[PDB]
């Protein structure tokens, strides 16, 4: 039961997990775009 | 054998005088024992972070180098005269009895 | 988790009253507990017994706004020190203005104390590396701020000793032993239990302003340190299987006692918690437990020698090991005691006064007693053994200790305790003596010395073996070879040397009994010659200054009239003859051979020659004289030609 419950939980998480990867990919490419400007302001 | 007095064997030496009292001690401690003005100075931090620092080197070379009834087993072992010795003359630590063992134990998809 | 500006302090705040609580809860356990933090990863803040591994790696940022950061890593053992030694290389930061740069995070505003390892303030090893900033800043408001952080931080944990010490004590006895059973375990998987017991801010005390709430913050939690592992102790089984790891534990207390030795609360509860660590664990300290304690309490003893506080209640600790353990807890002493002795290191007056102590009662001025947890008349632990004991009972124990392994370390240092002792006691009988004269005294002295006598004849009774004859493994074994004899010749020496007057002076007062019988001059005399046998090889063995003084100066004082002791003599005759004989056959050995201390041996043989005349008779010396006159003449110094020929002439005369 213990692992189970660690496979169901393990599972909603990499599911979560995508969309984190697709958040994290928009949000770093536009942090990386202002860091790029401020390269520009150096 | 808890029934019969207890009486641990005691450190004896032949090779001395008769008016050598020769404290009473238990041979098991003597065989593991040998096989094994002005204070300013010490009010200084700089000796006690050294001393501090000496116990820390001390304690990580030892962490680098690193049941009732047994109890009882040495208890009486160490208490009584004659424990595990068969037949009262073989000798619990004589070399015709390493042998036997070795040879009664000995075993070998 | 949320970054706030008042984080830490409201932290240890809650910490600091969260172990009142605790006593109320009923059904809190220890794995529960654990269990629970774990998963909400938090338990590093609650339980001292927490073990994460800390981050690989770090980031810091530098003066300016994205500019390149440096990726340093983090090792087990590496402090803020090199990670801003090393920022400040990578930065170009003049050494002028090296004193106004500190590392700190921005994000939970904290400023990094130089001395605090990396890998306690970071123990959570996620995919995300803490970010730091080197901020420049004058170095006064620093270190304001970096002691402001470092009390908050020793606070906390302070509490949280005061939690497990509350949770400890507040569970059900039947559940007790498990409980803290597993409290030992997860200490000993702990990488850095004794580090953070132990360890100290020492370069913050030097503050004045802030240093001494520092220290009085630091006392408590080593106090509650002690407590804790006291509690942890008596709680374990009485028979628990100890190995070396006990020493981590053990060693807490001494690191207690070398810090505040000074604090009579400290110092008290220190020597209690050690009485009962003693008696709960007998067959233990019966047996090897006094040699993780007593060296440093030794030392402090010997090092405070003007706090007659701090020495009542170590006299008084040892008065109750005694009574407990006996002549074991005596012996291990010893052990423990040898490696100081100096003859930055413990005293043969140290150790006497001791002794000494322990030869009387002493009262229980701070009242240990009172902390202790066993029964107030405190009897011997073993049934075998109500007596005090005197300097003469640990003479015979040290005997009885050479007798049974000659040729053993242990006997070695026990050799080395009698030397440093025997003095000490002669000292102690004359003052004895002198300051009441009474007839009894005299006779007390009498019955002494010749109880000391015994005790040394039966040493030389037993110590027959090493009579025996014979790069760095050769500088060991002769040291290991020589040292013994060399202790020996000084302990008998030293003894004839002041007794035999002695003896003369005190008898007239109000029948002279021998201090050495015949045998023991000639053990005496063929130890002389083993040890001779090798002199010529080796220049410390020439050197030696139980040699040298044996052979100058107790040759002259022995009574050579007696036939039965006249062998004895012959024998150090005969060696010197074939080895000067030797040295004059080959002067291979004579390019190096040192001849400074030969004279001090000629010295000696012309020093009886002069004292008794009666020697001169026995034929073997005539060819030592000859060999010496014809080895004179290729010429020896001065030194030695003036003892040869003062030799010639006591010779001529005689």
């Amino acid at each position: 039961e213990q692992l189970e419950y660690t496979i169901e939980e393990e599972v909603a998480k990499q599911t979560i997990r995508m969309w984190l990867k697709k958040c994290l990919k928009r949000i770093r490419a536009k942090q990386q775009q202002s860091c790029s400007i401020i390269h520009s302001l150096r | 054998f808890e029934k019969f007095p207890n009486r641990p064997q005691m450190v004896k030496i032949s090779k001395l005088p008769s008016d050598f009292t020769v404290p009473k001690i238990r041979e098991s401690f003597m065989k593991q024992f040998i096989d094994r003005v002005f204070s300013i100075r010490a009010r200084n931090l700089l000796e006690k972070e050294t001393a501090v620092t000496k116990i820390l080197r001390a304690c990580t070379r030892q962490r680098m180098l690193s049941m009732k009834r047994k109890v009882q087993e040495e208890e009486l072992r160490e208490n009584h005269p004659y424990f595990d010795k068969p037949l009262f003359i073989v000798g619990r630590e004589h070399r015709f009895r390493n042998f036997c063992r070795v040879v009664v134990r000995a075993r070998f998809h | 988790r949320t970054p706030c500006e008042w984080g830490m302090d409201a932290i240890s705040a809650t910490l600091t009253f969260l172990w009142e609580v605790v006593g109320y809860v009923e059904g809190l356990f220890f794995k529960d507990l654990k269990q629970t933090m774990k998963k909400e990863q938090c338990e590093v803040k609650l339980l001292v017994t927490a073990s994460m591994p800390g981050t690989k790696t770090l980031v810091v940022h530098g003066q300016n706004e994205c500019d390149i950061p440096t990726q340093l890593p983090v090792h087990e053992d590496t402090q803020f020190e090199a990670l801003l030694k090393e920022c400040l290389e990578f930065f170009n930061i003049p050494e002028s203005q090296s004193t106004h740069y500190f590392l700190m995070d921005k994000r939970w505003n904290l400023i990094h104390y130089n001395k605090t390892y990396v890998r306690d303030i970071y123990p959570f090893r996620r995919s995300v590396s803490p970010q730091l900033n080197l901020v420049h800043m004058h170095p006064e408001k620093g270190q304001e701020l970096i002691q402001k952080q470092v009390f908050t931080r020793k606070l906390e944990e302070v509490g949280r000793v005061l939690f497990l010490i509350s949770l400890t004590q507040k569970i059900p006895t039947a559940h007790k032993q498990s409980h803290v059973s597993m409290l030992q375990e997860d200490l000993l998987r702990l990488p850095s239990f004794p580090r953070s017991a132990i360890d100290a801010e020492f370069s913050l005390f030097s503050d004045p302003q802030a240093g001494k709430e520092l220290f009085g913050l630091d006392t408590l939690q080593k106090s509650l340190w002690i407590q804790l592992l006291e509690e942890m102790f008596l709680g374990m089984p009485s028979e628990f299987p100890w190995g070396d790891e006990i020493m981590l534990f053990l060693n807490v207390f001494n690191g207690a006692l070398i810090l505040h030795p000074e604090d009579s609360a400290l110092l008290r509860q220190y020597a209690a918690t050690v009485i009962n660590t003693a008696v709960h664990f007998n067959h233990l300290f019966s047996l090897s437990g006094y040699q993780w304690i007593l060296p440093t309490m030794l030392q402090v003893y010997s090092d405070y020698e003007s706090n007659p506080q701090l020495r009542q209640a170590i006299e008084f600790a040892c008065h109750q090991f005694y009574i407990l353990h006996r002549k074991p807890f005596v012996l291990q002493l010893f052990a423990s005691v040898a490696p100081l002795l100096e003859f930055k290191g413990v005293s043969a007056q140290c150790l006497f006064d001791l002794l000494q102590s322990l030869e009387g009662e002493t009262t229980d001025i701070l009242d240990i007693l009172e902390l202790v947890k066993a029964e107030k008349p405190l009897k011997s632990l073993d049934f075998c053994y109500d007596l005090t004991f005197s300097i003469s009972e640990a003479i015979k124990l040290c005997v009885t200790v050479v007798a049974y392994a000659p040729e053993s370390f242990r006997s070695l240092q026990m050799l080395m305790v009698l030397e440093a002792l025997v003095p000490c006691y002669l000292q102690k009988l004359k003052r004895q003596t002198s300051q009441v004269e009474t007839v009894p005294a005299a006779r007390e002295e009498i019955a002494a010395t010749a109880a000391l006598a015994t005790s040394l004849q039966a040493l030389l009774y037993s110590v027959e073996v090493l009579t025996r004859p014979m790069e760095l493994d050769e500088r060991i074994a002769r040291e290991e070879f020589r040292r013994p004899r060399e202790s020996l010749l000084n302990i008998c020496t030293e003894f004839y040397k002041h007794c035999g007057p002695r003896l003369k002076i005190l008898q007239n007062l109000a029948i002279a009994l021998e201090l050495l019988d015949v045998k023991s001059h000639m053990r005496l005399a063929e130890i002389a010659h083993s040890l001779l046998k090798l002199a010529p090889y080796d220049t410390q063995t020439m050197e030696s200054r139980g040699l040298r003084r044996y052979i100058m100066e107790m040759l002259p004082i022995t009574d050579w009239t007696a036939e039965a002791v006249r062998p004895a003599l012959i024998l150090i005759l005969k060696r010197l003859d074939r080895m000067f004989n030797k040295i004059h056959k080959m002067p291979t050995l004579r390019r190096q051979v040192e001849w400074e201390p030969a004279s001090n041996l000629i010295e000696g043989v012309c020093l009886t020659l002069q004292r008794q005349p009666i020697i001169s008779f026995l034929p073997h010396l005539r060819s030592l004289i000859n060999v010496c006159v014809n080895l004179v003449m290729l010429s020896p110094p001065l030194p030695f030609s003036t003892a040869v020929v003062r030799l010639v002439a006591l010779q001529i005369q005689a």
